[PDB]
């Protein structure tokens, strides 16, 4: 089942913060992530595109939000707004669509 | 189970295949696993739903849930009615409106997509050509009476009656009546023509002569402004002040007393 | 009447569900009251009708009369040879011609039209866009050679090669070679290009600069008439009449008797 | 042979008219002679070949080879993945291709075709219009992100970044960054934009007035040269060597010796 | 069934005739008037669409006919050549059409 | 069976060569002429359509090849290196395909 992880869980002030995941399916197309618990538009940071190799923010975009090939984000300069929930959203070959969600805090 | 070809449980209706249903009055499920659940509806292929009256599945897994709704080809789905959705991936959510192509999506009153993933939102408004998906559509024609033709094009919300022929063109808010030709063209304000950017200038080339009259709305061509012919006289005359040659030898307009001080 | 599975009156033909008949040879006829009559055709959903030679008629109420003719969708019509209707509402009476989206109608030679309620009467001509219907088409392109893109756009009888992009564009008989850009636009003459009308003018933005020499069919932007760079000095001397100033610090081209006669 | 109505040589298969068969898992075949011969197929009409997984032949004498592939009318042909082929006698040999209409051909990334009987090879390119077909094609569009909108148009390879709207438009090697506009046209440089030819030139007309400066790159219009207003009299009054009025009628700048000399 | 009728049916030279219909069918998409016994496109006066609030003049438009939303006819002004026969054209929502036809003459 | 056949066999350094075909199909589309023994693009020399009376030059056009409208060809001024097979390709209305092939050789 698609899990995502968070390294590390409690974080500092000043450090970073790197979203894995496990179990991705085979076969994509591409994949997006979100600020929240559901499929906002609004609310959506970064994606990026296999066939291409493109990457394009969002709306939700402060410049600090790193993607990786390998479905990962990595967050840096943490400040006291970022701490929460995020959704990750997966597209098949097939248009079929698959969500995962992850958490984590930030303290002073 | 084994394949079954007998009557639903609809007046005059038709299963052929496995596991089909027709809830409906006259009409059809043909294949493998279709659901006909409305009036003169017809399902035919692989996991096909017709949810409308007088709406036709055809292919593998299509929706038609609007009426007089057209579903073809792989995962397409139309909902309004009078919509067509054509092709891989479509979806028709305005009504009278046409997605034709691969994973094009159109929301508006009388308007058509052609092509590779564009979003129309506007009413009255077009699409040609190409953009890009990756969860949500990052190009869409949000204005009304616009049309864009080209790959990566922009037009937002509130900008009305604006043509696009090009690509990386993006229109902001505010701008009416405004015309763009060319790759990587910038449009700033209403009742223009853009040929180019602040970074990259084209020329206009073979262009026929003007009139040079009062009232004479045309362009000016090099030679016109090379040779002089046609203008005004007198207010070249007048502007630039110039001493006339037939009356400079006849000394016309000389004020006496300071030129015989200097001789 | 119950439901039937059976050959039909034609040599390996096939008839399938509730009150269907397939009277060519290898036709089939699949679903609710379908008919097939001529070689090899193929009428498959509620009511179609497949009266050509490999003809296929698919959906709802659809008929393909012409040879290698294809009906898709909702009530389409095709009648003439490889002609193609996709949709609702279309008819093709045109040899290859095509017709896609909603209430469409091509009566052309090779001729095309995308979108909502566009005629198209003239030879390798093309629609993109949208128009009106109220029991008679409102706007037609009955011009050869001619495409047009937008909404409420039309073409006389007798003009030809023209190409429209806008909106609300009217072109006039004895008008050929022409181009329109934008909305509201007018032509008036032939070989001719309009940005504009006559109550609204529009800009032309980002143009480089033109050669300013004799043979020069290029456009002049306003630095260049600003500064006066490149110009025939001795055309633009004999048109204004000037005295020149090295010649008149020396008293050249002077008439000594009415110099002598004033001072 | 008797018409025949049961199961395949697949699990969960059907076979449904005259000597069909269906090799794969869940896959139908309807009609005459009819392959579907991989997982999820559908092939219904006359004489259909479905050989790939999730793809759909509807229609008379389709192909269906790629992975969610459709082919629909009369003969068809879609090979690679998110392929479509609709009407008569279309190949679609790229990924996430399209072509609709009459004999047309598109083997690029992201490209479409609509109309009659033209070729794209370029990637993110599109045609709609008309060319032609005699066994071998002879107007094609071999440019990457370029468009062509008419008849008889070409693009050479190498020449990227192109938009062509009208006809017998002939685009050379070499030439990037171009706009064409009108019948019969040419294009012999990159950065411009053309309304004509060597041998016709066009008028533009219903243009507005540009600014008058330096940093101005706008258009010229007729009465902003026949009036002379906003123009530098410096730059003008030292390159046409002008005696200015006001000048000579107090005798500035004069050589005392040489008027003394004549007079 | 679509019936129309007119009043007055005899008519003055000077005053206005109004046609009415009867039996509309419902969800309808637009109608036509027209000029004669027949569906002639050169002979079509005014028509109307119900989806855009829509009323468009015809080739036979001399300037003196009004349309109303229940599909009803008002001519003014009624000279000589005025006299005969009018077709109405109703298109229904899916597609199939019906006509009708109504009689009157003008007397001096 | 579609067959060609050339007249005269042997050919002169100067004279021209007729190329005429039999057994030709009923119902065509068009055809065109090829150098070799395939249908290659690069070595096409011209090509007729029946629907517009169109005749267009290829890629291999040296400028003294005539076609007909019976499908037939027309070589002038040979020189030595015009010998070998030519192949001929017809286009059916139902847009199926059949070829020919045909030869000659050329002697001082």
């Amino acid at each position: 089942k698609l899990t995502i992880e968070s390294t590390p869980f409690n974080v500092a002030e000043g450090k970073e913060v790197l979203l894995l995941v496990h179990n991705l399916p085979q076969h994509l197309f591409g994949y997006s992530w979100y600020k929240g618990e559901r499929v906002d538009g609004n609310r959506q940071i970064i994606g990026y595109v296999i066939g291409t190799q493109q990457a394009t923010p969002g709306p939700a975009y402060s410049g600090r939000e790193i993607i990786y090939p390998n479905a990962s984000l990595l967050i840096q300069n943490i400040i006291q707004n970022d701490t929460g929930f995020y959704t990750l959203h997966v597209i098949k070959s097939d248009l079929v669509n698959e969500e995962a969600t992850g958490q984590f805090r930030v303290y002073p | 189970s084994a394949p079954v070809f007998q009557a639903g449980t609809g007046t005059d209706s038709t299963v052929a295949g496995v596991n089909n249903e027709a809830n409906g009055e006259k009409s059809s499920a043909f294949g493998y696993e279709n659901k006909a659940k409305e009036k003169l509806s017809s399902a035919f292929g692989y996991k096909n739903i017709a949810n409308g009256i007088e709406g036709s599945a055809f292919g593998i897994s299509n929706l038609a849930k609007g009426q007089y709704s057209s579903a073809f080809g792989f995962r397409n789905v139309a909902n309004k009615r009078h919509s067509s959705a054509f092709g891989s991936g479509n979806e028709a959510n305005g009504e009278q409106s046409s997605a034709f192509g691969f994973k094009n999506t159109v929301s508006g009153f009388n308007s058509s997509a052609f092509g590779s993933q564009y979003e129309v939102t506007g009413n009255f408004s077009g699409a040609f050509g190409m953009g890009e998906f990756n969860g949500q559509y990052q190009y869409k024609n949000e204005g009304n009476n616009s049309y864009m033709i080209g790959n990566k094009n922009k037009i937002a919300s509130g900008s009305n009656d604006n043509f696009i022929l090009g690509n990386n063109v993006h229109i902001g808010g505010g701008i009416n009546n405004s015309v763009a030709l060319g790759n990587n063209s910038t449009v700033s304000a209403s009742n223009t023509v853009s040929v180019g950017s602040s970074t990259l200038k084209r020329k206009i080339v073979n262009v026929g002569d003007g009139a040079i009259s009062a009232n004479s709305s045309d362009a000016v061509t090099g030679r016109q402004l090379y040779s002089g012919n046609g203008i005004d006289t007198a207010a070249w005359q007048n502007k630039l002040n110039v001493t006339r040659k037939n009356d400079y030898k006849d000394a016309n307009d000389i004020d006496v007393n300071k030129w015989k001080a200097k001789l």
